[PDB]
């Protein structure tokens, strides 16, 4: 999802489906892994 | 005009400073629901008396 060798374009994106399996945001939060980090519907912390 | 009924689905999802602004509606409403049970009842109270 977040490290993938290319992305997709706006013209036409793709959904990446992520079903059974368990989760860890870690990468989302502590690890210095993105420039901004922003939540609408949730907390951030909360996720884990 | 929340984003959910539940506490739990609001305390357990938003953060504090945000939960404040949606748990202070559920209160409003579930506040004057009350006062619109208790009005009725207490006219009640003197039909029957």
């Amino acid at each position: 999802v977040f490290n993938a060798t290319r992305f997709a374009s706006v013209y036409a994106w793709n959904r990446k489906r992520i079903s059974n399996c368990v989760a860890d945001y870690s990468v989302l939060y502590n690890s210095a892994s993105f420039s901004t980090f922003k939540c609408y519907g949730v907390s951030p912390t909360k996720l884990n | 005009g929340a984003i959910s009924s539940v506490l739990n689905d609001i305390l357990s999802r938003l953060d504090p400073p945000e939960a404040e602004v949606q748990i202070d509606r559920l209160i409003t409403g579930r506040l004057q629901s009350l006062q619109t049970y208790v009005t009725q009842q207490l006219i009640r109270a003197a039909e029957i008396r």
